[PDB]
């Protein structure tokens, strides 16, 4: 029976089940048939399929929808035995999240699906059909790929030839054929997005070769030491790139090269000087450069030069000081530096008329320069965990500011000040609430009103 | 053959079943496993 | 007990060729970047030149591009400035600036160009 | 049990315009094509998708007022009227085919 | 550009070719639809405009 139909999930039948299932046999081969289906499992997995598709109705998914933080609907499925056959019913669906979940087959329904647009595939690998794959070669942006073995990647990811963004999470480097799965990455002719975070050793050929057309390259070492040797100044075309994890212990060179680059971030890197930022001066539109998580001890006068910085991160650093250099940079709009060695800001702090956001969280903070509430604009403080002895009074000069961290100090009296501000709320001000205790009645009264409103 | 080691696999085909015949299906299926270990 | 002193300026025609020196003492040249600055008078100090603590990587300001040079010895401990097709527009003074443990600024060279 | 399963009622409410301003029905992954369709001699754009051994009938003649033919991973086998029909009535044909048989 | 289309094309008014990033070669195949009144080339990967 199984030879012929092609049902091999029917083991051999041991002692006492196998008489009479002979005697049977003798009376009618029927019921021998009738019987194997239902003791086979391709057939039980098959049933469970179809109570997964009656359990599951459109009505139970629309209550399991949710969106994620891009403001997308997302439908994110774990531990099922499959993917249910009413999952392409709803076409207001926007991302596809897949987490274990076995044999699983894209059926050709997946065309109903028009708004899809992100397919994450967690430790699944899925076979497609040619119906499913064209849809999806017409009409996916974006392919989450988490992988603990080469052969889990699908091998018709790289004929989605309307792939944008390509992330790719799982070690995949291996010894005499590395670098040889994402050979297949040339196809993706239309690819500006891609996340590399597989431990590589070496940046890959292949992943050169797709840069010129990159505009955002990341890559997420978890520890493993990333060795550029001049492989990326080819992506001319890069905006983004980011480089977690890599322990670098140095700024590569190649960096400065990338011409169009806006936004550079090289956290977890083990930076220890970071000097090299002089030659940023050459990318002429650099305005994001986070450089936290590292061990920098010392921000560079240099960092001066650098006057179309619009956002600054140097934050879980050794930074002692800040220089007077640093506020050179009239442009600025965030300044972060939560978690350092400071213990004063420069006076030149209220020169940065855009500053909107400004966080010195875990410092030794003990008194704010007055200079500092000439930054008129400046939405929100972050002042937890230092040692500011008194708030000063001219914190309601601030009329923008609305939320403003104060956990944790060495304050006794909250400003009466403090509650002129317009947009400030009791959402806003976190604080403690002994300190809270000390505003005036009406100030209380009028934070209480504006949160409910 | 390309299509075959590039994950394209072939149409099967689908149905719509009862619930309460699907729930006895299952009952029997593990009904079925009961005697089979017994037996 | 680093010193930063700078020798070699003075006055010179327009279109020529003028040569500075940074004497290093305390630290090793090669071991730290070494940063030019200039500060016309009535105007902010602005940054000429830098080299790299490693492969010899050169930095240089847009506006000077193309005409001055960076150079160090770790034999004598020393950085070379060298000014080239000078104008009346570099009339600055040269500051030679590291960083060691703390901010260290040379004494100064006054330029002028005719 | 198709026209059990897709009425005329169903059909008709199951109707939508595209961006042509055009009315147009979208049949996709049916057992065949339902001979309730074409008494809706309103449509003027006809989408077959995923419909396996389609032939089309002969009561395409009352479609009067068909101008596209939308035949995506749909084979069509014709006949005679059908294929007179068509060489008479059709404006716009689109294809889309997983293999050149198709 | 198929030499059947490159026939056909003398009584066209609208050309649209999308290869999806693969590159397309015209090659002197193209002046023959001098009807041609809206001609696209979407994803052809020409990397310079054809004479």
């Amino acid at each position: 029976i199984r030879e012929e139909s092609s049902y091999s999930d029917i083991p051999d039948v041991k002692n006492d089940f196998a008489f009479m299932l002979h005697l049977i046999d003798q009376y009618d081969p029927l019921y021998s048939k009738r019987f194997a289906v239902f003791l086979s499992e391709v057939s039980e997995n098959k049933l469970r399929q179809l109570n997964l598709n009656n359990e599951w109705t459109l009505d139970k998914l629309r209550q399991r929808l949710t969106k994620n933080a891009q403001d997308k609907l997302e439908l994110h499925l774990f531990m099922l035995s499959g993917i249910p056959d009413t999952v392409f019913d709803l076409v207001e669906l926007e991302v596809l999240k897949l987490e274990l979940i076995p044999d699983v087959t894209i059926p050709p329904s997946i065309a109903q699906l028009t708004g899809l647009k992100e397919l994450w595939l967690y430790h699944t690998a899925a076979k497609i059909e040619a119906p499913a794959l064209a849809f999806l070669r017409e009409n996916l942006r974006a392919l989450h790929i988490k992988f603990t073995d080469i052969k889990e990647i699908p091998l018709w990811i790289y004929s989605l030839k309307t792939l944008e963004e390509l992330h790719l999470t799982g070690n995949l480097s291996a010894e005499n054929n590395r670098y040889i799965v994402i050979d297949g990455l040339r196809e993706l002719k239309r690819l500006k997005v891609l996340r590399l975070k597989s431990n590589l050793s070496k940046l890959p050929q292949v992943v050169t070769d797709v840069g010129v057309h990159l505009q955002k390259l990341s890559i997420n070492n978890e520890g493993t030491k990333l060795i550029v040797l001049n492989s990326l100044k080819k992506m001319v075309n890069l905006t983004e790139l980011e480089l977690i994890r890599c322990d670098l212990e140095r700024i590569p060179h190649s960096i400065f090269s990338l011409h169009n680059l806006q936004e550079i971030d090289l956290k977890d890197n083990n930076l220890k000087t970071i000097e090299e930022i002089i030659s940023f001066q050459h990318l002429h539109r650099l305005t994001c450069l986070k450089l936290w998580y590292n061990h920098i001890a010392y921000i560079p006068i240099q960092i001066g030069n650098l006057t179309n910085l619009e956002r600054l991160y140097l934050n879980r650093n050794k930074i002692e000081k800040i220089p007077t250099q640093l506020f050179y940079c009239r442009k600025l709009r965030y300044l972060d530096l939560s978690h350092n060695n400071l213990t004063f800001l420069p006076a030149d702090i209220g020169l940065l008329q855009n500053l909107q956001n400004l966080a010195v969280t875990a410092n030794r903070i003990e008194a704010l320069p007055p200079e500092l509430f000439q930054c008129r604009k400046l939405r929100a403080l972050h002042l937890g965990n230092n040692v500011l002895q008194s708030l000063p009074s001219r914190v309601g000069e601030l009329t923008n500011l609305t939320q403003i961290e104060l956990r944790g100090n060495r304050l006794e009296c909250l400003p009466v000040e403090l509650g002129e501000c317009p947009l400030l709320k009791r959402s806003g001000l976190v604080v403690e609430e002994d300190l809270f205790s000390t505003l005036p009645p009406e100030v209380k009264e009028r934070l209480w009103r504006a949160d409910k409103e | 053959k390309s299509r075959i080691e590039q994950g394209i696999v072939d149409r099967s085909e689908t149905g719509v079943l009862d619930k309460k015949e699907g729930e006895q299906a299952k009952a029997l299926f593990e009904k079925v496993k009961k005697f089979r270990t017994h037996v | 007990q680093v010193q930063l002193v700078e020798s070699g300026g003075g006055l010179v025609q327009a279109g020529g060729s003028l040569r500075l020196s940074c004497a290093a003492s305390g630290f090793p040249v090669g071991r730290h970047f070494m940063y030019w600055y200039r500060q016309a008078p009535g105007k902010e100090r602005e940054w000429v030149a830098a080299i790299y603590s490693y492969g010899e990587y050169t930095e240089y300001a847009d506006s000077v591009k193309g005409r001055f040079t960076i150079s160090r010895d770790n034999a004598k401990n020393t950085v070379y400035l060298q000014m080239n097709s000078l104008k009346p527009e570099d009339t600055a003074v040269y500051y030679c600036y590291v960083y060691v443990g703390n901010e260290y600024w040379g004494q100064g060279t006054q330029v002028t160009v005719s």
